[PDB]
């Protein structure tokens, strides 16, 4: 029924920290491979310079993800292992949530950084599958009906991080104590938001539901690039364990990004 | 109300190694086609939608019944053919990393929450009405009808429940564990085809006896 300060100090906080993490994402623009321009040459490299320029976007994103993470309140309390563990499993949700966040229902065009503006065939130029892009952009249109705030799509964000059942997770007592304060200050922001409106807040909880099956349509989509011979940065390749060597996790690169 | 919390229950109480579980799962897919029957409004939708939501929800739905079913066992879970089945065992059948997910998950936490058979029900029925199956004739329909069970759930809560202040949230958030869990058990379902098995359960691996079944 009411919001405590120390639950609006939280919110605040985390709406914050995604501002301060755009910002760092922003200044990562001039990194990234050139979108190619002109009529594609015969060499084929179109092709390949727009998966990277795609893969790169997501490497930011990883970035993004976990310097967020670092700043969401408690977050620095678990183990490193269990810190590991939660980020593997959530990027792929919470890179998903940022895009939505992204889409444009007038343009059905998706925004990444500034004004890297994509369509759905730009997706496929870039060498995803329609089985994939397709329910990324159902799953934004869905996003956009619920009208969520800035606020409301950091919570969420927490909330998925702070899940328990993830693989590897040594502590996970630990973890749905994290995530119910969380779960606590949502209900109440979004009971305040709309009070003439009570199904918002199950609403959102049950696209947590549909993340863990986009998460899997992802895996299916990991598996088309295995099979196309398209290969991942080593980032990516542990965090979705594809590769031989940087799938198996010797690298650390999470590891290291989490030290700094 | 428009999906009253009783009739829920009704349908719940309605209803009363690797391939001991498949024996398992064929039996109760009949059961669970009287269950959805007993769903408010589930017998109103279009013949195809039915069939269709049952084919995308059949897993999820088996698991939870006999999570809860589970609640008194130790260190197992009981099947509807009667049998038990033990974490020794699991790990023999190199199954055992997905049973633990199931008793740590689910059964563990059903118990803790003293889960009782409405709130069940509830969640079978959230389960069930999925407005994101592929193929609906009309996915609002349905969208709507998982709604009326948010609501109908969550003032069964408040009511029942008013102490506990964060009940509802605490149900509706064993849903994602449950997909998850889903998903790997479905995989194993799917081995066990590539190397013995029952007649319905094979019928909904495949890519007719559901349809004759509701009508
Ligand atoms: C398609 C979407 C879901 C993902 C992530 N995406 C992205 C998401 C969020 C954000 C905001 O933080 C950004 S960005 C560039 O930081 O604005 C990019 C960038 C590209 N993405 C991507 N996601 C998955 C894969 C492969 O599974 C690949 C690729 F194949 F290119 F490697 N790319």
């Amino acid at each position: 029924v009411q919001l405590t300060a120390a639950q609006e100090l939280m919110i605040q906080q985390l709406v914050a920290a995604q501002l301060q993490c755009n910002k760092r994402s922003f200044s990562d623009q001039p990194k990234v491979t050139p979108w190619p321009l002109g009529a594609d040459p015969a060499s084929g490299s179109a092709s390949q310079q727009r998966f990277a320029h795609f893969t790169e976007l997501a490497i930011i994103s990883v970035q993004e993800i976990v310097d967020f993470a670092k700043q969401v309140p408690g977050f620095l309390q678990l183990g490193r292992e269990d810190q590991i563990a939660l980020l593997k499993a959530s990027t792929i949700e919470i890179m998903l949530l940022e895009t939505a966040r992204r889409y444009n229902h007038e343009t059905e065009c998706i925004t990444f950084l500034k004004d890297f503006t994509y369509s759905k065939d730009d997706f496929h130029r870039a060498g995803l599958q329609v089985e994939f892009i397709n329910p990324i952009f159902e799953f934004s249109r869905a996003m956009r009906r619920l009208g969520l705030d800035d606020a409301e799509y950091a919570l969420l964000i927490a909330i998925n991080i702070f899940s328990a059942d993830r693989p590897n997770v040594q502590e996970p007592g630990r973890v749905e104590a994290l995530q119910q304060p969380y779960v606590e200050a949502l209900l109440s922001y979004t009971r305040i938001k709309r009070p003439q409106d009570q199904l918002r807040f199950p609403r959102m909880l049950m696209k947590l539901v549909s993340l863990r099956t986009l998460s899997s349509v992802h895996s299916e989509q990991v598996f088309a690039l295995r099979l196309q011979d398209k290969k991942l940065p080593p980032l990516l390749s542990e965090i979705w364990d594809v590769h031989e060597g940087s799938g198996s996790g010797s690298h650390k690169i999470l590891h290291r990004l989490l030290q700094d | 109300e428009e999906m009253p919390v009783d009739r829920i229950l009704e349908a719940e109480l309605a209803v009363e190694p690797v391939t001991n579980i498949c024996q398992a799962a064929d039996k109760q897919l009949f059961t669970l086609v009287e269950w959805a029957k007993r769903i408010p409004h589930f017998s109103s939708l279009p013949l195809d939608d039915q069939v269709i939501l049952l084919r995308a929800g059949w897993n999820e739905l088996l698991i939870a019944s006999f999570s809860h079913r589970s609640i008194d066992v130790r260190d197992g879970i009981l099947l509807a053919t009667g049998l038990h089945v033990h974490r020794n065992s699991a790990h023999s059948a190199g199954v055992g990393a997905i049973f633990d997910r199931v008793l740590t998950e689910l059964v563990s936490k059903m118990r803790d929450m003293r889960m009782d058979k409405t709130e069940l029900g509830c969640l079978r029925a959230i389960i069930l009405f999925n407005p994101d199956a592929k193929g609906l004739s009309n996915p609002s329909e349905v969208e709507v009808l998982r709604e009326k069970v948010y609501a109908s759930l969550e003032t069964y809560c408040k009511q029942k429940y008013p102490e506990q202040q964060g009940r509802f949230a605490k149900l509706l958030l064993r849903l994602p564990a449950l997909r998850s869990i889903g998903l790997k058990c479905l995989e194993h379902l799917f081995f066990f085809k590539l190397i013995p098995i029952d007649t319905f359960l094979m019928e909904m691996l495949e890519a007719k006896i559901l349809h004759r079944l509701l009508q």
